[PDB]
RNA sequence: AGUCUC
RNA sequence: AGUCUC
RNA sequence: AGUCUC
């Protein structure tokens, strides 16, 4: 039973748009598809997003059928230049199994700590195959797990890192053919 | 006088059963041009589309039965003379997203067979399209995206007179489906890896042509500013260090007319190509018979003193690499009366009695395969 | 071939004894020895089916 | 392992 | 016879 | 069948 303490894997890093224009609207939104590996963003500005090709990130994108628990950790690193007394920002986090607006939320959080905060919670994959689930498959109208954010005042709550930890019971089967993963720099 | 409709056996939920003729569901004819080159995709489509060509005896059963328990069995057929050769691969994968890679490395991890028609003129393969369980169905195959790629791994050694055609007969097998799942932090024994190690080419002549294949196989296969990746290789990359009895499957992908004795052994990256006593290390000599195309090498874990890194920084040099390598070199010479290099393909099949330590944070990128 | 060829036939009196083989026209034996040539089939190189009847 | 072969 | 029904 | 092969 392979295991080691304190070793998560980086999954994504979303940087709020630098040219966000407060005057148009005050918040902006992005969503991370935890099991499919994609990041979605606003047309609110030029987002700087990135999905790291870490071991867990590569595994999930290529594992056809999944089942079991995963651990999620979100770390918001904000604008250190704002004085603590002028902090006027908050971010709403949502866990939904689909991006469709017709699906209710599995969970919901709202974080507003100044400069930085972290959020850790587990998610579990349950599917119809044999408890296995295929990412957004049309088969039994399967689904995924999306983590959506509504950042209010993107100039203070600027950065988000999403890390994932695999559990002892995570189990997969089958392979999904994917195009080459692009290596940065 | 009145028949009782209810008593009729019209709702029989049983799986298809019978002889091969009775269980034949489809037939595909794949075209193989005389000028095919290797890397060439002969046909890449949804499996459901291959299983749906032609109205054979069990064709409407395939379409009208909700659960099929037999595996899918295919019988590929095509013969070519001994003075030529080509290596074909028929690969099966659970799903596909976008313009996925068709490289032999990416496609051969689930259920895939590589054969050389100059040696094997009829090839059979059976598989379970649903690894999580013991049954499948045509709807499941369609809505799930189960994929099939038939590619040419190595082109013709000598081109045929005319164009060729490979015929594949598809059947529902009598053997039942069995699941194959991977518990990431708890590998089974043996661990089924199915990682392509590379395509080795040894040009005709007296040259040694030393080949070095790193055993730090985590992180996928390198590509141009990208990495290729398949599921089993992805799970092995989760661990930090590993060891095990390694089993390689070596295939002759070239014509039976190009002879060569290859020598395999384990050694470190820093040895010069001209090291005289490479063969003082435990080694194995491989020669193929005319019609023989597959050989299985098994490297015991006593060839390894310690577990090694699952992943090494891609730019690491041969001098600074501290992980073992699988070497391959020419023992005598690569000779023939027709032009062409002697080419073999190496695939790390399973790892037995494996032992892994720690979790891997990950290293960015990976080295290119052969 | 490069040159002309020659087939050599050696003839011997066998140790196996002769046995008759006659046909009673309106009373065939089983099996009935027919030895009928059905044809010489040619399948030219290519992907063609070349159905023969 | 599985597949294959026998 | 058969077919059918049971 | 036979012939052949073993």
């Amino acid at each position: 039973s392979i295991s080691q303490q304190t070793v998560w894997n980086q999954m994504a890093t979303v940087r709020t748009p630098l040219n966000f224009d407060s005057s148009k609207q005050s918040f902006c939104q992005f969503s991370v598809d935890l099991l499919g590996g994609g990041i979605s963003v606003d047309k609110t500005g030029d987002w700087i997003t990135l999905v790291q090709n870490s071991p867990i990130s590569n595994l999930l994108r290529v594992a056809a059928w999944k089942k079991g628990c995963l651990m999620v950790k979100v770390v918001m690193s904000g604008n250190a230049a704002v004085k603590r007394s002028d902090w006027a920002s908050l971010v709403q986090v949502f866990l939904t199994n689909s991006n469709s607006t017709e699906h209710f939320d599995a969970c919901r959080w709202t974080k507003s700590e100044p400069h930085s905060w972290e959020l850790i919670f587990p998610i579990e994959v349950c599917g119809p195959n044999n408890g296995f689930e295929m990412w957004s498959s049309e088969w039994a109208n399967q689904t995924s797990w999306h983590l959506s954010f509504l950042v209010d005042n993107p100039k203070q709550s600027t950065t988000f890192d999403v890390l994932l930890g695999i559990s002892q019971n995570f189990e997969i089967a089958g392979n999904t053919l994917m195009p080459a993963f692009s290596v940065p720099q | 006088m009145e028949t009782n409709l209810f008593k009729l056996s019209l709702d029989d939920v049983e799986t298809p059963k019978g002889s091969m003729l009775d269980l034949k569901i489809s037939q595909s004819k794949i075209a193989l041009p005389k000028n095919t080159v290797g890397g060439t995709i002969l046909r890449s489509d949804l499996l459901a589309n291959f299983l749906t060509e032609g109205n054979f005896r069990a064709s409407v059963d395939l379409q009208r039965t909700h659960r099929i328990k037999g595996m899918i069995k295919m019988v590929a057929t095509v013969g070519i003379p001994e003075n030529t050769g080509i290596a074909l691969a028929c690969a099966m994968n659970s799903s596909i997203r976008g313009r996925a890679s068709s490289d032999i490395y990416t496609i051969c991890s689930q259920d895939c067979e590589l054969w050389n028609p100059a040696c094997t003129k009829a090839m059979t393969m059976s598989f379970n399209p649903n690894p999580c369980s013991d049954a499948w169905s045509l709807e499941f195959l369609k809505r799930t995206g189960f994929h099939c790629d038939i590619i040419c791994v190595t082109g013709w050694t000598a081109t045929p007179m005319q164009d060729v055609q490979v015929t594949i007969d598809w059947f529902i097998s009598s053997q039942e489906c069995v699941p194959r799942t991977y518990c990431v932090l708890n590998p089974q024994n043996p661990f089924v890896l199915n990682r392509w190690m590379g395509k080795l080419t040894f040009p005709q002549g007296t040259s040694r042509s030393v080949k070095r294949m790193p055993l730090s196989i985590g992180g996928g296969a390198g590509a141009k500013s990208a990495i290729l990746m398949n599921m089993p290789n992805a799970v092995l990359s989760m661990w930090r260090y590993f060891v095990g009895d390694l089993v390689f499957e070596v295939s002759k992908m070239t014509s039976p007319y190009i002879k060569c004795t290859v020598s395999f052994f384990i050694a470190f990256g820093n040895l010069a190509d001209d090291t005289i006593n490479f063969e003082a290390f435990p080694h194995k000599l491989v020669q193929f018979g005319e019609i023989q195309e597959k050989v299985v090498l098994k490297f015991s874990q006593e060839e390894f003193l310690t577990a090694w890194s699952t992943q090494v920084r891609p730019a690491t040099t041969l001098l600074a690499d501290g992980c073992p390598y699988l070497y391959a070199m020419v023992h005598d010479s690569s000779v023939s009366t027709i032009p062409g290099d002697f080419v073999i393909g190496v695939k790390l099949t399973i790892i037995e009695n494996m032992c892994a330590y720690g979790l891997n944070p990950g290293i960015s990128g990976s080295r290119l395969l052969g």
